[PDB]
RNA sequence: GCUAAACCUAGCCCCAAACCCACUCCACCUUACUACCAGACAACCUUAGCCAAACCAUUUACCCAAAUAAAGUAUAGGCGAUAGAAAUUGAAACCUGGCGCAAUAGAUAUAGUACCGCAAGGGAAAGAUGAAAAAUUAUAACCAAGCAUAAUAUAGCAAGGACUAACCCCUAUACCUUCUGCAUAAUGAAUUAACUAGAAAUAACUUUGCAAGGAGAGCCAAAGCUAAGACCCCCGAAACCAGACGAGCUACCUAAGAACAGCUAAAAGAGCACACCCGUCUAUGUAGCAAAAUAGUGGGAAGAUUUAUAGGUAGAGGCGACAAACCUACCGAGCCUGGUGAUAGCUGGUUGUCCAAGAUAGAAUCUUAGUUCAACUUUAAAUUUGCCCACAGAACCCUCUAAAUCCCCUU
RNA sequence: ACUGAACUCCUCACACCCAAUUGGACCAAUCUAUCACCCUAUAGAAGAACUAAUGUUAGUAUAAGUAACAUGAAAACAUUCU
RNA sequence: UCUCUUACUUUUAACCAGUGAAAUUGACCUGCCCGUGAAGAGGCGGGCAUAACACAGCAAGACGAGAAGACCCUAUGGAGCUUUAAUUUAUUAAUGCAAACAGAAACCUGCAUUAAAAAUUUCGGUUGGGGCG
């Protein structure tokens, strides 16, 4: 009970897709390139995330007031929650003071 | 769900030598999903586990259980099956060799208790297995006697030897 | 892992639906005492300790030591000969089965990476070559970073683009420290 | 003590630290003599001498009064005609 | 990242093989098992001592019984053999006692002729010689 | 040693 | 489902060591 | 994390706090050490030992006036505008060993530092500069992007 | 060999991009989903409280429209917990992605359905063959607990040492947690499977880069600076506040109705006694027929009676022949949702291996169930004495003329 | 005299018997990079390991085949009887 | 009712057949005496007893089971209630003034003072069984 009597699916992993073969490409685009770009201009995702990074605590903070005003009603609300949980957490809770 | 006792009976053996004995056939036969305990299907099993196909149809059609007519239903259609498919020539050259039961799927009801209480009640389901073999029953074995006893009581002194040395 | 964004995200137990009653009394139901039926100990409920994506997992060496990284890189192969010198791209013709064979030939390996000085004037023989092919990868000077080079057991380089690499590593190792970015206008750069 | 600010997500400061005492840039905390201006007329003037006089906190009470303040409050000024310009380094010190 | 343990089963069956020779549901069950396969190995290495304990008792029994059948004592054999310089420990006098009993009987006459010597050494003042068996072999 | 009630508590009906 | 692919092997290695004690080879 | 207690359920109470008496912080009487520390005018000190050695090493040509775009310039001086610097100050260390003829414009000086200067031949002038235009002489290029 | 066990998809999550749906016919604000008559009916009004301050009473962060920086700075504050700018500086921006989940996971979702509640509201469970089911002659073996195959033989935490041999002999006071100390007749666990509990980099340390400079604007620097690695849990209250939902049970009231044999008496909140209502005593029952009943015995039974129907009073309240009664089967303050992952110095739990060091002076405290500091303990680092102890030396008013310390070179 | 320990010795190997806490050395499985190709290596990463919370869900035992539950009689199943 | 109970019927009961729960449960191969121990032992020490085994009774034990029981104490945990506890008059009502008016007044609004009715919050530790600390 609780593991498989038959042997996976077989997975192959294309090492040399497209992807792969163009990872970390352009990573020294500022040192060769008489820094007219920045490596962490090349990251993609979220808005309140490129080119930057911090805690849980952080992330909540810098989102609400960078996008706080686009999310929806029920995750903004629960995003102000969680930032007030986190704020007595890190304040109030530990082993170090 | 398992039901490797109907897959018993499309083992096919090899074909004998000439200086090879006679096997004795061997016929399986199970009813599935009869509404009855199977604590109290084993009493009944347990009754004709050893005897003769005729003797045991005897204990069974005067038992009380209801069991009793069930699983009498299941070695007539044995004994039949024997002779018409496993090439017995004499239907009441048989005896039980295996006689058990099974538990089966049971649904859940609810029994309402006092007090807005409940207890979960099943519907108990149980299967039953029986195997045939033909050839006269083996006899029972003899209670052993005062000669074996002593016997055995001799030998265990003859296999002791001087322990915790060379 | 600089570029690395995680959007693995659970939902704890004050985001999961419902949940906000209290099942049963505190005492005398005879059963262990809980507050919300979403709590990480119930099955449905929240994670404790979960993902909190998205998350980012950018950090920045200091220049000079993305810089070291890479005349470490280009002297690892040049010491295990693993490193060629090449006058251009220009293929007698543009099929990629020559390519192939040609890297055979040489035995240079298994994989090849070819680097030009720019973008725009790579040659159309090596280009269209390269196209159909996965282990021979054509990437420009500015392109260069050590883990293409790691992966690929062969590297490439043009004359030119020696002339960029010097020209762009040794500059590191005797200059001023910034006093505003070096994408502002300077006495001396661009070089 | 904030450790993670609510709109900054960043250490603050106690300000109750900062008015009562002074860091000197070599790690010691100067403060003043609790009570050095209180009932003056029953103390003797050798007493008196000692409470006006600013000393140095012992190494339970410095590193307490240093994860207190922010890393504003460590730098290095160069104040003109600073008072306590020439205590911000230490001198013959081993050990 | 979700990581679920997958080798479970793995890690309980080394646990139960050593319990497949118990009784009741113990055998079985990994909660009840690992309670009982731990005190089981505690009992095997505090059983060692107990081993090499019993089998010098054992020993003591044996040299004891083959004593008495040549009317000696066990404190009389080990006592006047060490006087001897015969270095023999109670695993081989247990062996001797039961595989050599005319070897044994010599050790005990000469146990016993020592024994002798003893007594007849006390009642004299030192005047008369040492018994011929109680010389001692010095080693330099 | 006020009087003390608990009210029983039923299951879901589909199980 | 659980993923991964050790553990699913290995219990493979032991489900053939247990038919080779039902059903020993000649 | 021991036993039960505050520590063990990571209820202990704010730093500081001495479990209810009066805090050794608190009771310390308040003095103002750093009454208007924010408004108090900073300068950095430019000894005549450093001056020395950039003018050796080419850093700082003495041929041209010097002034405050010029220290920066040769990274001998980090001036904090943001950070309530008013400039550079010349201090005395090292008069003995400076010998160079240099025309240095710095915002405070020392009577030594004045005096071990216009000793070799040099000129010393002493000026003001507020902090907006602060920011602007020690780094032009900016200030010069900026379209003002 | 039964029950079972496995079997990968459905679909989802987080981003990016882009601003979304809403007239087939008919019906639907009256009792919604009801073809078809004289109306007058109007929206707008600071949130509070939990919580932190170890109580609490001023106070206590909550997108407010540019990231970074200035800066946790100026200021605010039982100047205390904590709150906190601005001038000024200026930013890139390519939707078609995943070191996200894989049926106890991921949205609650197969579905806001079944079901539960008068209502607000709460809220599930599960599916698994194959190319072909128009191949069921089918989707073979092994795998949890539970059983069956196969009941049991002196004796004892059920095992170990053993033995020719299962037992017989010898030895052995279950586990976790809480306490000075638990075999303890102290807590928890029937068992199996799955799920379920240490998040933060100020300082210091370690390892690289560069170096009087470091850093991809700001910041720090009297060897520093940059980057990385590496330390800070889970469940549980009784409560509080805000906005809704409830008088189909019950408390009282309103509207318009109904019931009350017979006998004795008299124009009776009369008597006897049915229907009816009520529930005195006793017994049965105590997971019961019943989350308050049964049998017998009782009180009232033309009235301050009983009762059907519709309507009204709603929680900072209603209502009350005041019992702190009743307000939808736990009312000294209803229920539901939200604040809320409220808080708990209290209880319980806190998951792989191995090795090493490792215990009992105190002070303060609305504090003695806690915390802080010291003592003790740990690691790293630096340095040179540390321990043991020969004389000498340490008070008189004081002969319990005490045992013995402190100091202390040698060793 | 003898008996008598994990003390000591002997043959051999030695990091291998303390609460809290602290310093380490290793490591299961999973994903990724690159290998590897009957299931492994070196690294990175993290929902990263359960004999226990009157834990949650599901299965099945124990009490237990126990408590408890039910259909007036004859008959041609027309009917009749109590 | 009792001295002093007894007989009978019915239900229950027990047995045969059918259906089939619940609390409970660390594992048990589950003995007596004496002693010992966290102070009340089926499990430890010393003696005694002892083939296995179901059914029906019994209620001394398993500190038996059932609701973290009641009972005292603890918490800088709650709530109700009372008041000459503390903090307030926002709200309500009555006056005063200002305002605004007529020529006098009222309504309204602002600021005050009185009460009313409420709102918020707390109940220092130490020691003391027959006290008045
Ligand atoms: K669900
Ligand atoms: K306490
Ligand atoms: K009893
Ligand atoms: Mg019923
Ligand atoms: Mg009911
Ligand atoms: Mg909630
Ligand atoms: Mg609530
Ligand atoms: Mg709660
Ligand atoms: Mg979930
Ligand atoms: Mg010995
Ligand atoms: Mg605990
Ligand atoms: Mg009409
Ligand atoms: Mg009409
Ligand atoms: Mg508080
Ligand atoms: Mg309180
Ligand atoms: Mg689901
Ligand atoms: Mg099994
Ligand atoms: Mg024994
Ligand atoms: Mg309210
Ligand atoms: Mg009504
Ligand atoms: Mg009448
Ligand atoms: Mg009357
Ligand atoms: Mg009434
Ligand atoms: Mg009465
Ligand atoms: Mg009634
Ligand atoms: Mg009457
Ligand atoms: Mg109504
Ligand atoms: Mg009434
Ligand atoms: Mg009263
Ligand atoms: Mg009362
Ligand atoms: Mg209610
Ligand atoms: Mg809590
Ligand atoms: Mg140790
Ligand atoms: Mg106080
Ligand atoms: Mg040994
Ligand atoms: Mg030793
Ligand atoms: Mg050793
Ligand atoms: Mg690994
Ligand atoms: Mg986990
Ligand atoms: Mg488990
Ligand atoms: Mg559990
Ligand atoms: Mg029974
Ligand atoms: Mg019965
Ligand atoms: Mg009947
Ligand atoms: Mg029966
Ligand atoms: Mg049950
Ligand atoms: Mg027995
Ligand atoms: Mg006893
Ligand atoms: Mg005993
Ligand atoms: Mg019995
Ligand atoms: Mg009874
Ligand atoms: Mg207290
Ligand atoms: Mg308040």
């Amino acid at each position: 009970i609780g593991i498989r009597l038959t042997l996976p699916p077989p997975k192959v992993v294309d090492r040399w897709n497209e992807k792969r073969a163009m990872f970390g490409v352009y990573d020294n685009i500022g040192i060769l390139g008489n820094f007219e770009k920045h490596p962490k201009e090349l990251i993609r995702g979220p808005i309140w995330l490129r080119g930057w990074k911090g805690n849980e605590l952080q992330r909540c903070i810098r989102k609400r007031k960078m996008v706080g005003s686009r999310m929806f009603a029920d995750d903004l609300h629960n995003l102000n929650k969680r930032i007030r949980y986190l704020y007595k957490h890190f304040n109030r809770h530990g082993k170090f003071r | 769900i398992s039901r490797k006792w109907e897959k018993k009976n499309k083992i096919v053996y090899p074909p004998q030598l000439p200086g090879e004995p006679r096997r004795p056939a061997e016929i399986y036969h199970c009813r599935r999903q009869i509404k009855y305990s199977k604590d109290k299907m084993w009493y009944l099993a347990k009754l004709i586990r050893g005897m003769s196909i005729d003797q045991a149809l005897a204990q069974l059609e005067f038992n009380d259980k209801k069991g009793a007519k069930i699983i009498k239903e299941v070695l007539l259609e044995a004994q039949d099956m024997a002779v018409r498919d496993h090439n017995v020539e004499f239907r009441s050259n048989l005896y039980i060799a295996e006689s058990t039961s099974g538990r089966g799927q049971c649904l859940k009801r609810i029994r309402y208790h006092g007090r807005g209480r409940f207890g979960i009640m099943e519907k108990v389901y149980c299967h039953y297995f029986v195997k045939l073999v033909e050839g006269p029953p083996p006899p029972p074995e003899p209670p052993k006697t005062a000669v074996a006893h002593a016997k055995e009581y001799i030998q265990q002194l003859r296999s002791r030897t001087i322990v915790h040395t060379l | 892992n600089f570029k690395r964004i995680s959007y693995a995200k659970t939902k704890t137990r004050a985001e999961v639906r419902g949940g906000g009653r209290k099942p049963w009394p505190q005492k005398g139901t005879g059963r262990a005492r809980h507050g919300s039926i979403r709590s990480p100990l119930w099955r449905g409920g929240g994670v404790a300790h979960g993902p909190r994506g998205p998350t980012s997992y950018y950090y920045m060496l200091p220049m000079k030591v993305r810089a070291l990284g890479l005349k470490v890189a280009l002297t690892v192969k040049l010491a295990q000969d693993d490193l060629h010198i090449m006058d251009s791209l220009e293929l007698p013709t543009g099929d990629p089965q020559y390519l192939t064979e040609l890297a055979h030939y040489r035995r240079w390996g298994d994989s090849v990476l070819l680097v030009d000085l720019t973008h725009e004037e790579m040659p159309q023989s090596i280009v269209e070559a390269t196209s159909r092919l996965k282990t021979f990868n054509l990437i420009p000077a500015v392109g260069l970073n050590v883990h293409s080079m790691l992966k690929h057991q062969t590297l490439v380089l043009t004359l030119p683009t020696v002339a960029f690499l010097e020209d762009k590593l040794l500059w590191q190792d005797s200059r001023y420290r910034p006093l505003y970015p070096f994408s502002l206008p300077y006495s001396d750069f661009p070089r | 003590l904030t450790y993670f600010s609510a709109r900054k997500g960043k250490r603050k400061t106690v300000k109750a630290v900062i008015d009562r005492f002074l860091r000197l840039h070599c790690g010691l905390w100067v403060r003043r003599k609790a009570g050095y201006k209180k009932k003056l007329w029953k103390k003797t003037p050798a007493r008196k001498k000692r409470l006006r006089e600013f000393v140095f906190c012992n190494k339970t009470q410095s590193k307490l009064l240093d994860k207190m303040t922010t890393s504003f409050w460590k730098r290095r000024n160069w104040y003109v005609d600073d008072p306590y310009q020439k205590y911000h380094d230490r001198t013959n010190l081993k050990v | 990242l979700r990581n679920r343990v997958t080798d479970r089963y793995f890690r309980i069956q080394e646990v139960l093989k050593h319990a497949r020779h118990f009784r009741g549901r113990k055998n079985r069950c990994y909660r009840l098992a690992v309670r009982t396969v731990i005190r089981a190995f505690v009992k095997c290495t505090k059983a060692r001592y107990l081993k090499k304990k019993n089998m010098r008792t054992l020993w003591i029994n044996r040299i004891t019984a083959a004593s008495q059948e040549h009317g000696l004592k066990y404190p009389a054999l080990i006592g006047n053999l060490v006087k001897c310089q015969v270095e023999l420990n109670r695993k081989v006098l247990a062996d001797l006692a039961i595989y050599e009993p005319k070897t044994f009987k010599s050790l005990a006459a000469l146990a016993s002729r020592r024994r002798h010597e003893g007594f007849a050494a006390a009642l004299g003042d030192g005047k008369e010689p040492e018994g011929i068996f109680s010389r001692v072999v010095q080693y330099h | 040693t006020k009087k003390r009630f608990t009210p029983p508590i039923y299951q879901p009906k589909f199980k | 489902v659980k993923k991964g692919f050790r553990a699913a092997f290995r219990f493979q290695k032991e489900l053939e060591r247990q038919r080779l004690l039902r059903c020993p080879p000649p | 994390r021991g036993h039960k207690g505050e520590r063990q359920r990571g209820t202990r109470p704010r730093l500081g706090f001495e479990g209810g008496q009066t805090p050794f912080y608190i009771r310390i009487p308040k003095y103002g050490f750093n009454e208007g520390h924010s408004f108090r005018r900073q300068y950095k000190p430019l000894s005549l030992n450093r001056l020395q050695y950039l003018i050796d090493l080419g850093r700082v040509d003495p041929s041209q006036p010097i002034d405050l775009t010029q220290l920066v310039n040769g990274r001998g001086v980090t001036i904090q505008p943001l950070k309530r610097d008013y400039g550079v100050q010349l201090v005395e260390e090292g008069a003995d060993t400076f010998t160079a003829k240099v025309n240095i414009e710095v915002q405070l000086a020392s009577e030594l530092a004045i005096a071990a200067i216009e000793k070799n031949g040099g000129v010393v002038t002493t000026a003001f500069y507020d902090p907006r235009s602060l920011d602007i002489v020690c780094k032009p290029v900016p200030f010069f992007l900026r379209g003002q």
